[PDB]
């Protein structure tokens, strides 16, 4: 099933990476753990100042 | 006659003197740490300052 629709899938998988690009980007809350993180290590520093 | 930051302490003061801004920063601290390859092979040591 590999080369039967080879530039089939090859525009499939840029199709995906663009989508994927275009998504990252698309909203400031898909990184939600990282700044979870971040903004409690800051709390806690905070509040032990 | 003086400010403040986040931590609460003081950063900046007005010298009651002159009319010119200063600033308080604390200088050069922090705990030495140390590297050696043991007493069984050598002697010698490497302070560190973090
Ligand atoms: C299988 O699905 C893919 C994607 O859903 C189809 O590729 C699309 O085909 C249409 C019409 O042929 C094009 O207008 C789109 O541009 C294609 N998408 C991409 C990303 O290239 C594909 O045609 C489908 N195959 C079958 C046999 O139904
Ligand atoms: C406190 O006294 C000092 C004395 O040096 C004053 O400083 C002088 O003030 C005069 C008046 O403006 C200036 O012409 C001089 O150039 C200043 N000298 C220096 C070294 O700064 C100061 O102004 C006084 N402060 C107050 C609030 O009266």
């Amino acid at each position: 099933v590999l080369y039967e629709n080879q530039k089939l899938i090859a525009n499939q998988f840029n199709s995906a990476i663009g989508k994927i690009q275009d998504s990252l980007s698309s909203t400031p809350s898909a990184l939600g753990k990282l700044q979870d993180v971040v903004n409690h290590n800051a709390q806690a520093l905070n509040t032990l100042v | 006659q003086f400010g403040r930051d986040i931590a609460d302490t003081t950063d900046a003061v007005r010298d009651p003197q002159t009319l010119e801004i200063l600033d308080i920063t604390p200088c050069s601290f922090g705990g030495v740490s140390v590297i050696t390859p043991g007493t069984n092979t050598s002697n010698q040591v490497a302070v560190l300052y973090q």
